[PDB]
RNA sequence: AACGAGACUCUGGCAUGCUAACUAGUUACGCGACCGGUCGGCGUAACUUCUUAGAGGGACAAGUGGCGUUCAGCCACCCGAGAUUGAGCAAUAACAGGUCUGUGAUGCCCUUAGAUGUCCGGGGCUGCACGCGCGCUACACUGACUGGCUCAGCGUGUGCCUACCCUACGCCGGCAGGCGCGGGUAACCCGUUGAACCCCAUUCGUGAUGGGGAUCGGGGAUUGCAAUUAUU
């Protein structure tokens, strides 16, 4: 949780206009959950999905 | 003995992905980006981008 | 093309009762070894028009077409119709016809079920023999 | 001016019932010289009311599955069903297509109202463009279902029920659905 | 039932194919064979002689079908 | 159906309220200075805009409008 | 020297029609004879793949193509001219080949 | 002193050359009689035999033709006729025979003057064709 | 009145060229005429028993249309469709000697002759009779 | 062991290519010269230039 | 206010307007050939209609008339190439969905030298009393056969390891094929991609027939190291 709160507070800072971290994995017992750690704008559909976000 | 020109673009895709996938492997832990490959007729140039380049030589 | 009157309805070639009536190349198909392929070129052979049925044949032309197919390699009719071309016995180039068809291939099924082989004893089960599948299909006459 | 086939014109064709004159096709302007005219008409609701009816009867010709494609097989059909009904009438051959096309279709159907297996039908009218639409529909499966394995061929098995529809004879096999298909519907009423 | 028909000229038919196959307004070969209870190759062959007579005029010649009709 | 989006409508009502003497009733016209007053990205977008706006000039001389 | 031959070909096409507008105009300003922007059609690269990794779901296929575009410029130049004015226009993605005649 | 115009249908590409002549209306160097789908022989001489002989008796038109199917080529050919004449009309005669032409043109079939736009769809996974899908099971 | 070869209907006109070649006698006929197919798929052999008159005038034709063809083209001029079996038909080629004896059959009444590119095209005076018997057909249909 | 061991003739045949990343000999992708797994395709497929455009 | 919808991106359709074409042509001019015709036969020039592919246009419910609290919009019609082309991408939240047999992704466990590694040889994965699914060929006359005629579009092609091809043309063969001999890393060659139904003629004649071809007996030929449980 404090790790991505990091990242996501100097991708913010850096003036990206929205962010987006998921984690998933069993971060904690046995079964696994994910994580959503997500800020301002973010675009899913269309043709600008190429050029406008940029994912890793 | 030259090659296709179907080839040729093909095979200068699969150059840059395990390029990529092998620096990637490498320097990820030295906060690498991408590559960037410019082709000279003298040299072939490969432009290595990272966070802190002065720690990676 | 008028009324005919010396007509042989039935034709016994072979011990083969054939028909009269229909056209002259597909009446000689009825015996066993002549398909519908050899007869054109028996009849070519004979030169004997085939637009002509089986009932108009003066006997002559009967005869000289029976007798093309006892021995066929006097008229130039080559290897590759033959029914069987190179036989394991003798290696002689034949046609064989309707008497001996059965009584050809009953030796060729048995010579294979005396040598114990994989595919006499395939016949012998009466399972398919060309390498088919054999779960779905040839369910029909089986218990 | 426009002879269909080059040879049969269309300016004596005379339609009787006016049920069915604005649904009919060609008496002024419709006239063709072929039935292949590769047009449009499917392109939106009532615009097959506007298409020449010898060109509905080449369409309705080609149902089966091995014959779905081929409309010069089932022109030629047409033209040559067209010599064998003036022969055997003396007349135009466009007037007995319109005779057969006015008997043929039914003027009252039964809709459909039940369960799962039980039926309860109700009889209603019948719109003119479902009477022309049934009355191809009825004459093209009697032409196929009575050259099926005849020594007849579909030229002629097509005309001799063309003729039939036209003189009202039951015979034919679509006076014979026409009158059952109103024979059960007045059953209900 | 099945169709027992004549490949060839029978006497007695021959007269029914010379007479009225000339007054029928419609000749056939799948009139003629079912009319005259024959096979569909006499209906083809025997009707091209009628052409040769000039007994019977030629209206349409095509592959699946052929329409006859008589003179006058 | 053919319903204009919020886009359209409401790049078309503050398109009316700055420039309302250039624009008249030919959606072409409506069309040459649409594209010069605004940026947008191009034609299918554009020509809706100035669509819209030549059905709101039509919509203005009848009276005001909410 | 007749026929130099001058062949470009890039995936994409505003990069490789920029490269081609610049060696015209930089050919047609030292006046020599140039004959036009030839386009020799555009083949297309299909490879088509299930998108399941694994073979279960629901048989969706994927549809992926590479675009290749093709120029030719021909030039009626003598030799110790043209390889000044194509090893200036450095531009990614686009692949020179020139051949003399 | 000439025309080139285009006919169109599906993929075929009837391309018709109009110069002043006598009246030999020829499709890739043989007469309109002779084009071998004789089932639609009218539909390849309804520009003529609507028009008549004499609307025709001054040009000469060498029709080549390539692409499509046989259907297809003679509904690019008579397309490509009426293109043609109504085209030396314009450029060589006034606009009134233009005219007279084009609504006589019209009034029979549009497809005449303006191509039919219609083209195969694609295939798609799923089935095979655009729209047809495969037959699916149940349990 | 300049008649050519494309002025008439040539279902008509190969029934002539065969029977000018078959009445002019020195046409090399081969030994396997009355046995064999035209090609591998057709399941039986031709009706009529002159067929290679009426082959070997339809090959000269097809080199009337476009010469420079050899036993290859020939070979794709000439094939149908191959229904085979319970799989389904595909295009099979003709035969390559019924297309290559027609083809040096057409040398021997010096009527074809190999050109520089490779295939097979008429001489001169192969198209001489071509045409004489176009306007033999031309002048024979409309008269009558 | 000489003679032997990489003795059997693997000139052709479904397992003489392997994929060129993941070694693996299933689903394999030899048009246009790329000799990749079906499934290492889609992962380097932009990296290569092949954009899904429809 | 934000996302998803829409916009967007690719594709289809239009342009005698622009840009240009010996690796696409048309028209014209001579030549040649056979009767002013026919040339996919030969070389020059006018040029881009056809062919290519780039920019830019073009369609917006814009026009007319009805109906809508005269609003959003719907319906019909003119003019039009066109008055919904077809796809791709696609939210939040989920599932005890599939995948450890795609990975040198990977936690735990099992095994690690008569090995659960790995190679070699031979089998099996195809085995059949029978159930259940996707399909191909059909049951014929709107047809089968044998001739004749005449039209496509999307594509692929000499390979790092790597052996492995598209093939014109001449000869020998019924044919499957076999010899040479050329072209092509390709808008240059196969290729004018001389496709199949379709179209035009002959035969067959409502019968388990010449429809239908399963299952089988003999030969012949390619592919391979190997063809027997039939590779084709
Ligand atoms: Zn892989």
């Amino acid at each position: 949780r404090r790790a991505c709160y990091g990242v996501l507070r100097f991708i913010m800072e850096s003036g990206a206009k929205g962010c987006e971290v998921v984690v998933s994995g069993k971060l904690r017992g046995q079964r696994a959950k994910s994580m959503k750690f997500v800020d301002g704008l973010m675009i899913h559909s269309g043709d600008p999905v190429n050029y406008y976000v940029d994912t890793a | 003995v030259q090659i296709s020109k179907k080839r040729k673009f093909v095979a200068d895709g699969i150059f840059k992905a395990e390029l990529n996938e092998f620096l990637t492997r490498e320097l990820a832990e030295d906060g690498y980006s991408g590559v960037e490959v410019r082709v000279t007729p003298t040299r072939t140039e490969i432009i290595i981008l990272a966070t802190r380049t002065q720690n990676v030589l | 093309l008028v009324i005919p009157e010396k007509f042989q309805h039935i034709l016994r070639v072979l011990n083969t009762n054939i028909d009269g009536r229909r056209k002259i190349a597909f009446a000689i198909t009825a015996i066993k070894g002549v398909g519908r392929r050899y007869a054109h070129v028996v009849l070519r052979k004979a030169d004997i028009d085939l637009t002509k049925r089986a009932g108009e044949l003066t006997e002559d032309e009967v005869e000289r077409v029976i007798t093309i197919m006892q021995n066929p390699r006097q008229y130039k009719i080559p290897d590759w119709f033959l029914n069987r071309q190179k036989d394991v016995k003798d290696g002689k180039y034949s046609q064989v016809l309707a008497n001996g068809l059965d009584n050809k291939l009953r030796e060729d099924l048995e010579r294979l079920k005396k040598i114990r082989a994989h595919r006499g004893l395939r016949h012998f089960w009466g399972l398919r023999v060309r390498g088919q599948h054999t779960k779905t299909t040839g369910r029909r006459g089986r218990t | 001016d426009i002879k269909l086939f080059g040879k049969w014109s269309t300016d004596d064709v005379q339609i009787n019932d006016i049920s069915l004159q604005d649904y009919i096709a060609v008496k002024e302007k419709y006239a063709k010289y072929l039935p292949h005219s590769a047009g449009r008409y499917a392109a939106k609701r009532f615009r097959k009311a506007q298409c020449p009816i010898v060109e509905r009867l080449t369409n309705s010709m080609m149902m089966h599955g091995r014959n779905n494609g081929k409309k010069l097989m089932t022109v030629r059909i047409v033209k040559h069903a067209f010599e064998i009904i003036h022969l055997l009438t003396g007349e135009n051959p466009l007037q007995v297509l319109v005779n057969a096309i006015i008997n043929s279709g039914p003027r009252e159907d039964s809709t459909r109202i039940g369960r799962a297996g039980t039926v309860r039908r109700q009889a209603v009218d019948v719109s003119p463009l479902r009477r022309v639409n049934q009355a191809i529909w009825l004459l093209c499966t009697g032409a196929r279902e009575a050259a099926f394995r005849n020594i007849k061929t579909i030229a002629e098995c097509l005309a001799d029920e063309l003729i039939n529809a036209a003189k009202g004879s039951s015979n034919s096999y679509a006076i014979k659905k026409k009158d059952e298909l109103e024979r059960v519907a007045k059953s209900n009423r | 039932d099945k169709l027992n028909n004549l490949v060839l000229f029978d006497k007695a038919t021959y007269d029914k194919l010379c007479k009225e196959v000339p007054n029928y307004k419609l000749i056939t070969p799948a009139v003629v064979s079912e009319r005259l209870k024959i096979r569909g190759s006499l209906a083809r062959a025997a009707l091209q002689e009628l052409l040769s007579k000039g007994l019977i005029k030629l209206v349409s010649k095509h592959r699946a079908q052929v329409i006859y009709t008589r003179n006058t | 159906g053919r319903v204009r989006t919020k886009t359209v409508k409401k790049a078309a009502r503050v398109i009316i309220e700055k420039y309302y003497t250039r624009l008249g009733n030919d959606f072409h016209t409506n069309k040459r200075v649409c594209e010069e007053i605004a940026i947008i990205p191009s034609k299918k977008l554009r020509n809706k805009i100035a669509g819209y706006v030549t059905h709101l000039m039509k919509r203005i001389q009848r009276g005001p409008v909410r | 020297i007749h026929r130099i031959r001058i062949t470009l070909t890039s995936r994409n096409v505003k990069s490789l029609e920029k490269v081609c507008a610049d060696l015209i105009r930089g050919a047609k300003e030292k006046n020599l004879k140039v004959k036009g922007p030839v386009r020799m059609p555009t083949k297309t690269l299909r490879i088509t793949t299930r998108k399941t990794p694994c073979g279960e779901g629901s048989k969706t296929w994927d549809r992926f193509q590479m675009r290749i575009h093709k120029r030719l410029i021909d030039l009626h130049s003598p030799s110790e001219i043209v390889k000044q004015i194509t090893s200036i226009s450095i531009e990614p993605g686009v692949e020179v080949e020139v051949t003399i005649a | 002193q000439s025309v080139q115009v285009f006919g169109r249908k599906k993929t075929a590409t009837a391309v018709a050359h109009c110069k002043r002549g006598n009246g030999l209306i020829k499709v890739n160097g043989r007469p309109l009689e002779m084009i071998e789908p004789r089932t639609l022989q009218y539909k390849l001489l309804e520009p003529v035999l609507l028009l008549g002989k004499e609307r025709f008796a001054g040009v000469d038109i060498r029709v080549r033709v390539k692409g499509g199917g046989h259907v297809a080529q003679i509904y690019a050919i008579r397309q490509s006729i009426s293109k043609a004449l109504v085209a030396y009309y314009q450029k060589y005669v006034d606009e009134a025979s233009k005219k007279e032409i084009k609504d006589i043109l019209i009034q029979y079939d549009r497809t005449l003057l303006v191509a039919d736009p219609r083209r195969c769809e694609s295939k798609k996974f799923g089935g095979p064709g655009a729209r047809a899908r495969y037959q699916k099971s149940y349990r | 009145p300049g008649v050519t070869v494309k002025d008439v209907n040539q279902q008509e006109f190969v029934r002539a060229l065969a029977a000018f070649l078959k009445k002019s006698g020195k046409l090399k006929v081969p030994e396997w005429v009355d046995t064999v197919k035209l090609a591998k798929h057709k399941e039986l052999a031709p009706y009529d028993e002159n067929w290679f008159y009426t082959r070997a005038a339809s090959t000269a034709r097809h080199l009337y249309l476009r010469g420079g063809a050899g036993v290859g083209s020939m070979t794709k001029i000439y094939g149908g469709r191959q229904r085979n079996g319970v799989m389904p038909s595909h295009f099979s080629r003709g035969s390559k000697s019924v297309a290559r004896r027609v083809l040096q059959a057409l040398e021997g009444l010096k009527m074809v002759e190999k050109d520089q590119d490779g295939g097979r095209k008429l001489t001169p005076q192969g198209q001489r009779d071509l045409d004489r018997i176009a306007g033999q057909v031309a002048a024979a249909n409309k008269k009558h | 062991h000489q003679q032997l061991y990489w003795s059997h003739p693997r000139k052709f045949g479904q397992g003489s290519r392997s994929c060129r990343v993941c070694s693996n000999r299933h689903g394999l992708i030899r048009k246009y010269g790329l000799n990749m797994c079906r499934q290492c395709f889609r992962q380097y497929a932009k990296d290569i230039g092949f954009i899904k455009l429809d």
